[PDB]
């Protein structure tokens, strides 16, 4: 019976913030309001949220907190046939861990550059400039910041492609272990203890981005930022690549099916009421991407006026936002090096929760499965933290950043849409919405409305589905700046992508040789639940 | 047979005016319709105005409405842009390029001329030599730093050897330019002849010429 | 205005070897309406291949063009030395006209090691109470290589200038000039000089050095 609960109601929550709320808020939404028509962006995105993603988001935060035990285990005792969803779940936040780290380990490493009052990446007269370089972002040129984070940081020119990765930052590899020492100290005990340490990492970002508002807004030409950001544009509405990215980025920004919101509401009270969390923590997720819009553009529209450079040039999504385009505005304001600091300090933080969460998903539901794993819980994240570590390695190199993209693209790609895809319509459909009610009644005292079963079973999978198949139909191979990447890469990606997917056929047919009976009680007897 | 040249050009201040005048030859003028092209250095073209056989019909590409005028004399065959509000991003070489037929692009261009637009003031470049130090052959070099603005020429021995010279493009900082060229040559010339390097910077009025101590 | 977007916008070709190079439009082009440019270094543009088919005046039977709507490309048969350029493609479909991004070709080789070359500032230069020392490295292919100013035993980063050349056209090579520039007394105080390079060629950096007491 007995497994442990959290520590309080607030670590739940804000572990569930934390890991929700990440760079992707701060560097992907932002540009999505400015390249989609501004404000009326928010339609598409507030409607594709309330159909889309908050039931979807609801439904593993309920899952987990009712069935109370870990990612494999919980689906195993759903849907026994489907219970490869439980191994797919899993090993894709398992694929994850070996690139989004290395994010925060370049927060770091600027944050540790960030120590100086003149800043190195403001001048082009440094030594390992180019004569394409300019003072800030220009077509045909490359910014000052830009060359920093290439050709000093990352070292990417020494590079050619994924074929060569080159020699090893250990200025790199130092920042990327202290990343996870710090993830080894605070997922190391249970919940008791990273369940505490998120109050730092979900809360500080938005002590960081309170400074930071204060200080965008205040800047000469701050409020044109707010118009590239907000100005309404109702044409867009019409166009279905904007219901595309409303409906992509927010069943991105909360994730489903990493198997973290099922292991995270698994350490629930049964009787805790899941419904008015799910609400509460999506908003929050909504909000913050909301507030850092403003940071961004404020800034953003400082350099379009005092530093005269073109909007279209500095509005940015991915990495290249961060440590390229904000830290070089911030060099130019007095007090430089503060606002410095406090924002790759920021990016840290927001990168930290996240992979609390990850982590955690993997740690839970292995702990769950194989009994001998909860004791040496440490013997197992040591070696599991080692191991990705060693290979982390590969991307503390020269061409690490090149490995980086790869991962990005696949490994969280399709993967997961399919994924979450046959976990609404293993509830929805085989495990059925009758029971899921019923369970959600017996915990927070009222069954679902009419509304949320809707969503589930008939709004979600189409939702999915719109997104998966525009994404095959906008499928191009991958590439990054002139660089393509080789066929081979792109088919190691795909079966990096596809040893998730697998895993659902996979253990369903595994599963039906190792039953008694003809094919008709056989799968009866894998779609009964563990409660009968 | 068909020859297009390019006059005016130089350096303007921000807020300034200039005109510049393309000469043409080998066609009748006043059957085809002319067009200027400037090209940034970022290496990247631009159309900036059309004009019409009869100068009846103008098309202006803009960054630039109002502070261009385009114009044609079918008399003396020449074609003129006329500029105003001049500032830092109307920085290029711009080209004089014909063609009527709109399906057959533009046929022919000229040599360009070169507009720079800076609040920068014209400087002398200080040209230096630089001595090996104390082989099957050496390698020489002579650094010119400091000027404004671009264009300089740098020759060699009165510009006779050609070969094994290698003359570095000039890169702008703090509204100064540095440039620099190296040449190889074997340790049988040298210090056995004379080298001299050969700078001219012709907006500054400073042409140089440098003797090779191996001091 | 209908942007034109060329790829790809550097490319590395072996002579014989296909090469294509596409441009994409924002906006439908009429087929008839889009033509090709050839830059050469240093020289004017020139009207390569017009109506997305048919080739210019000059211009060898080895190139070929083809698209339509948003789509374009031209294509080499067998790359030549005398190729070696930068391609435009343009719009006249409608105003205001539009250029290509624009895609340079350049040719590919074996790889070179550098000679590298380090020269003390002269003492013309001192007397004006400025010192920069130079340091050549010519001869070298791939393009990209990277200069370490260290000045013994520690590295500076600021003041460094440094400046690459266009591709050659003979050995396919190229040359890069870093420039350290200091203060008379900056010099002074200090002890000895060094720049080196690391390639692809080599692992291992080639070092120059020279001390001002010998
Ligand atoms: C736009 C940003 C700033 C705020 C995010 C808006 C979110 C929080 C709002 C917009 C639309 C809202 C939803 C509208 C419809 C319903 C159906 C109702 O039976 C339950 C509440 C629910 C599900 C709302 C939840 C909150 C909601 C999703
Ligand atoms: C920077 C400005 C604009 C926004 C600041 C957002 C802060 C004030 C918000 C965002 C998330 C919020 C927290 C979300 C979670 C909980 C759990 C709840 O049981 C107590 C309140 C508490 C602890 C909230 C306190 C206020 C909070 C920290
Ligand atoms: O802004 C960075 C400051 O330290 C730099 O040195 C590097 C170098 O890698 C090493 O000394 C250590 O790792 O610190 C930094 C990391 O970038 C330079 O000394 C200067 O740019 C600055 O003082
Ligand atoms: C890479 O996937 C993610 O970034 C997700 C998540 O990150 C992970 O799932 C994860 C898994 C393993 C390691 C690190 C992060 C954080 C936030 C919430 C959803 C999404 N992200 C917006
Ligand atoms: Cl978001
Ligand atoms: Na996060
Ligand atoms: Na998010």
């Amino acid at each position: 019976d007995e497994r442990e609960t959290w520590s309080g109601k607030v670590d739940f929550l804000l572990s569930v913030i934390g890991f929700a709320v990440d760079l992707a808020n701060v560097w992907r939404f932002p540009y999505l309001c400015y390249k989609n028509g501004g404000g009326a962006f928010l339609v598409p995105y507030g409607i594709m949220l309330a159909v889309g993603g908050i039931p979807l988001f609801y439904m593993e935060l309920a899952l987990g907190q009712h069935n109370r035990k870990g990612a494999i285990t919980c689906w195993g005792r759903l849907v026994p046939l489907f219970k490869g969803i439980g191994y797919a779940v899993v090993l894709i936040a398992f694929y994850v861990g070996f690139y989004y780290n290395v994010i925060i380990a370049w927060s770091l490493r600027f944050f540790f550059a960030s120590f100086t009052n003149s800043l190195p990446w403001t001048s082009c007269n440094n030594i390992w400039n180019t004569p394409n370089c300019r003072p800030f972002e220009s077509q045909g040129f490359q910014s000052a910041a830009s060359e920093y984070f290439n050709r000093y940081i990352l070292e990417l020119n020494r590079s050619e492609g994924i074929h060569d990765l080159g020699a090893i930052k250990w200025d790199m590899a130092l920042c990327l272990l202290i990343v996870y020492l710090i993830c080894y100290f605070s997922l190391w005990k249970g919940i008791s203890t990273s369940g505490k340490v998120v109050w730092f990492t979900a809360l500080f970002p938005y002590a960081v981005l309170l400074i930071l508002l204060i200080r965008g807004l205040t800047l000469p030409g701050s409020f044109l930022g707010i118009q590239y950001y907000l100005t309404p544009n109702f044409s867009a509405i019409y166009k279905a690549e904007v219901w595309v990215d409303a409906a992509t980025q927010v069943f991105f920004s909360l994730g489903p099916g990493f198997g973290v919101l099922l292991a995270y509401a698994s350490y629930n009270k049964y009787h805790n009421n899941v419904y008015k969390d799910a609400l509460l923590t999506s908003f929050i997720n909504s909000a913050t991407s909301f507030i850092a819009g403003f940071v961004i553009f404020s800034v953003l529209g400082y350099m379009a006026h005092t530093l005269g450079v073109r909007i279209e040039d500095v509005a940015t999504e991915g990495p290249g936002l961060v440590f390229v385009v904000y830290p070089a505005a911030i060099a130019t304001m007095p007090a430089s090096t503060f606002w410095a600091l406090i924002f790759f300090m920021m990016l840290a933080t927001l990168g930290l929760d996240s992979s609390f969460g990850g982590m955690e998903a993997i740690i839970t539901a292995l702990s769950d499965e194989f009994p001998k794993i909860k004791r040496n819980r440490e013997l197992f994240v040591a070696g599991l933290f080692s191991l990705y570590f060693v290979v982390g390695l590969a991307s503390c190199t020269q061409g690490g950043f090149y490995f980086f993209h790869l991962l990005d693209r696949y490994a969280a790609g399709y993967s997961i849409l399919v994924a979450v895809f046959f976990e609404a319509i293993a509830v929805s459909w085989i495990y059925g919405t009758n029971r899921f009610s019923e369970d959600i009644r017996d915990m927070i005292g009222f069954p679902p409305g009419r509304y949320w079963q809707v969503c589930w079973r008939f709004v979600a999978p189409i939702f999915l589905l719109f997104i998966t198949v525009y994404g095959l139909i906008g499928y191009e191979p991958l590439t990054y700046a002139d660089y393509v990447y080789p066929s081979w890469a792109n088919a190691l990606g795909w079966c990096i992508a596809g040893s998730s997917v697998v895993m659902i056929p996979a253990v369903a047919i595994f599963k039906l040789l190792s039953t008694p009976g003809s094919l008709r009680q056989r799968f009866t007897i894998l779609t009964t639940p563990w409660r009968d | 047979e068909v020859q297009l040249v390019e006059s005016g050009g130089g350096l303007v201040k921000p807020g300034g005016s200039l005109k510049l005048s393309c000469a043409a030859s080998g066609f009748t003028f006043s059957s085809y319709a002319m067009s200027w092209v400037r090209q940034s250095p970022e290496k990247r073209l631009e159309w900036v105005a059309e004009i019409s056989s009869g100068g009846r019909y103008i098309y202006y590409s803009d960054t630039v409405t109002g502070r261009f005028t385009i114009s044609r004399d079918n008399a003396r065959n020449i074609l003129h842009l006329e500029m105003s509000s001049l500032r830092s991003e109307d920085t290029a070489m711009y080209y004089c390029a014909r063609g009527e037929v709109r399906q057959r692009g533009f046929d022919y261009w000229g040599q360009g001329t070169t507009l720079t637009v800076s609040s920068a003031k014209t400087t002398a470049p200080s040209v230096y030599p630089l001595a090996p130090v104390c082989g099957s052959s050496v390698t020489l070099g002579c650094l010119v730093k400091g000027y404004f603005p671009e264009p300089v020429t740098l020759t060699w021995n009165s510009g006779s050897l050609s070969s094994g010279v290698h003359t570095f493009p000039a890169v702008l900082q703090s509204d100064l330019y540095t440039l620099s060229s190296s040449v190889t040559v074997t340790s049988s010339t040298w210090p056995s002849q004379s080298i001299t390097c050969n700078v001219a910077h012709p907006a500054s009025s400073t042409k140089v010429d440098k003797k090779i101590e191996p001091r | 205005e209908n942007v034109l977007t060329q790829s790809p916008a550097i490319m590395s070709t072996s002579p014989g070897e296909k090469v294509t190079m596409t441009c994409r439009a924002s906006s439908s082009v009429g087929s008839s309406y889009l033509h090709w440019y050839q830059q050469k270094s240093g020289a004017s543009p020139k009207l390569w291949i017009y109506s997305t088919s048919n080739l210019a005046s000059g211009v060898p039977a080895r190139f070929s063009g083809s698209g339509s709507g948003t789509s374009y490309s031209l294509t080499i048969s067998s790359v030549e030395a005398e190729d070696a350029a930068t391609y435009y493609c343009q719009q006249f479909s409608g105003y205001p006209l539009t250029f290509g991004s624009g895609t340079k070709l350049e040719m590919k080789r074996a790889d070179a090691a550098p000679t590298v070359s380090i020269f003390p500032p002269s003492s013309e230069q001192l007397t004006s109470g400025g010192a920069s020392v130079v340091c050549f490295l010519n001869n070298f292919y791939p393009k990209d290589i990277n200069v370490k100013w260290k000045i013994d035993g520690s590295e500076r980063q600021n003041g460094v200038l440094n400046s690459w050349t266009d591709q050659d056209s003979k050995d396919s090579t190229y040359s890069m000039s870093s420039t350290l520039t200091l203060t008379k007394d900056e010099y002074e105080r200090h002890n000895s000089y060094t720049c080196e390079a690391t390639h692809k060629t080599s692992t291992s950096p080639i070092v120059k050095s020279f001390n001002r007491n010998e």
